[PDB]
């Protein structure tokens, strides 16, 4: 309704990346494209293997999901995040994952 | 800017252990000639403990009698189980390294033989201990995203040995490790 900023101010370094995505949707990542896209250019993913980090989370294993952290932090500090959001970021996509429609 | 292993597992572990008593020595003397140290840790046992100390000062290395003992959740008497590297710092240290062992065996025994932080309070003078592998109890409770009971649990082996204690960082290939020792980091900053 035009009532409220959809800011990025828990990950402001990855806001140059969140925005042009998540703007189209008002901020909230409901669609499984989203967390593709997020996650190939937040840790420099391929798009292909962003495909594969999709059905990780959705399988939910044990301990493999800390590989793609790890994988996930590595490639996002190399980008511009401090490591300090990178993580965080790897909670708010695994948790709108569960609820992600094509 | 040398190394000396203090959690080295030799033939004695008969699960897995695959390093024999000889060889190990001489690629340890090999590798480093100024005063080399070697520390015999296996699982739940200290058999080769006199055979490690007499081949190990007959090639000039020192040995440190050690113990990898499977700690029990609770108790002893329950009947699962949690690694923790023990180093002898003296005489005193070995006798209760012995002790130790042994209670393993006759008193807590169920699958390994099983230890409790009742009776390593009870021997824990003349011990070194530090933190242990993954499988330990600290680094297993920062996984299980519990990080109150990992320094809850830190602070009961601080009650236990006092300025004995250390914090073991190890790092292989895996990601549990960074996750581990990055929280065993903060934990071996914060108590000094
Ligand atoms: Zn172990």
């Amino acid at each position: 309704h035009g009532q409220e900023p959809v800011s990025y101010a828990e990950f402001p370094h990855a806001e140059k990346y969140l925005r042009p995505i998540l703007d189209e949707t008002y901020g909230i990542p409901v669609y499984q494209e989203q967390i593709m896209q997020i996650a190939s250019q937040v840790a420099g993913y391929s798009l292909g293997e962003a495909d594969l980090l999709r059905r990780a989370m959705g399988k939910k294993r044990v301990e493999e999901m800390q590989k793609h952290r790890e994988r996930f932090v590595r490639g996002a500090k190399e980008r511009g995040v401090p490591e300090e959001e990178a993580n965080r970021l790897f909670d708010m996509l695994e948790a709108f994952a569960n609820y992600g429609f094509n | 800017l040398k190394f000396a292993h203090l959690h080295q597992h030799t033939q004695f572990s008969l699960l897995d252990g695959a390093a024999k008593l000889q060889d190990l020595l001489k690629w340890v003397k090999e590798t480093t000639p100024e005063d080399p140290a070697l520390a015999m840790t296996d699982h739940g046992n200290l058999f080769g403990a006199v055979e490690f100390y007499k081949k190990a000062t007959a090639m000039g290395v020192k040995p440190i009698i050690g113990y990898e003992a499977y700690v029990a959740a609770e108790s002893r008497f329950d009947r699962g189980y949690f690694h923790l590297t023990l180093l002898a710092k003296d005489f005193t240290g070995y006798q209760n390294l012995v002790r130790l062992a042994s209670r393993a065996y006759l008193e807590g025994f169920y699958e390994k033989p099983r230890i409790d932080r009742e009776i390593l309070r009870e021997h824990a003078q003349g011990l070194i201990a530090l933190s242990g592998c993954l499988g330990a109890e600290i680094p297993q409770f920062i996984l299980q995203d519990r990080l109150d009971l990992a320094e809850a649990r830190l602070n009961e082996d601080l009650s236990i040995f006092g300025d004995r204690f250390f914090i073991e960082i190890q790092n292989h290939g895996l990601p549990e490790q960074k996750k581990v020792n990055q929280v065993l980091k903060e934990f071996a900053r914060k108590y000094g």
